[PDB]
């Protein structure tokens, strides 16, 4: 229990990291889709205007 | 002399038009390529995104990148790409101490850089497809636990 | 019969060479802008080159970036900047278990983003302003040693 204990620790600190690091990959590629679907958009009004 | 006066006029009009109809249709071979671009590329950041929902790491509310922004737009300010990569490491070298048992190990992801690149999109465009290049590759941490 | 045709055919070439007047103003004052733009851009990084030199960590035949690029092509050509960045930090940290008498510590020396990148530019040019703007960051180490 006491292994388990500073390991589980050891692995929560670890998961909180990546669990950041995996939250700005998501919203960085979001944010660039919505950008991507955004100047689609405009482009496409300016080929039917 | 209304006629002719007529006739002069359009002798003068008709050529004008012609050429803004030139330069319209110009205008419009652009702006479809534009279009044609963006489409290209909304859709392969959409895919970019399901890729990465896909392994569930984190949780979606609703599948709209602006929901999707909406839902975490606070970490943005939050972090910036490569301090968070140095964090990231400076955390996983720590704890490579503890967890000997389970041998973790780092390696690296990419997609394929898509073949519509390939065509002539012209030197605008260019950058975008740099800025692809360089946010595609992502990090990935495995464990090897219980076989 | 022949001052029509000659007002017939001067009719139908001055719009014409109006439009195309048009597009080459556009283009113009499109250049204009780039060349601006790509001026302060080569400005900017020549500031951060001669502001690395002055450290004195790497030393150079003279002030030429072709230069500076042909004397460094091996490491490029060898590594990249995530590769070393991680590494670094994995080096520093294993050698602090040597050296942690002499105290390290590190800090990321950063350069103001120039007053200049508000005068928006447009999409062309955003992703190199994002891109000096991650680059731009850059680390530093210093040890006590005798004081």
């Amino acid at each position: 229990l006491e292994q388990l204990e500073r390991e589980f620790a050891s692995s929560s600190r670890l998961v909180n990291q990546y669990h950041s690091y995996n939250q700005y990959i998501l919203a960085e590629r979001a944010g660039k889709w919505q950008d991507a679907l955004k100047r689609y958009t405009v482009a496409e009004e300016h080929v039917k205007g | 002399r209304e006629a002719t006066e007529g006739i002069n006029h359009l002798l003068e009009t008709i050529p004008q038009k012609k050429a803004k109809q030139e330069t319209c249709q110009n205008e419009l071979a652009a702006a479809k390529t534009s279009a044609e671009f963006w489409s290209n590329m909304a859709d392969e950041w959409e895919q970019m995104v399901r890729a990465d929902i896909a392994r569930g790491f984190v949780e979606v509310v609703e599948m709209d990148p602006v929901k999707i922004v909406k839902q975490l737009e606070s970490i943005l300010g939050k972090y910036d790409r490569s301090k968070l990569n140095e964090q990231l490491t400076k955390t996983f070298i720590n704890e490579q101490i503890f967890l000997t048992e389970y041998r973790m190990f780092e390696y690296p992801e990419e997609t394929e850089r898509p073949e519509w690149f390939s065509k002539e999109w012209g030197e605008y465009y260019e950058p975008f497809m740099n800025e692809w290049n360089q946010l595609q590759s992502r990090r990935l941490i495995l464990m090897e636990y219980k076989g």
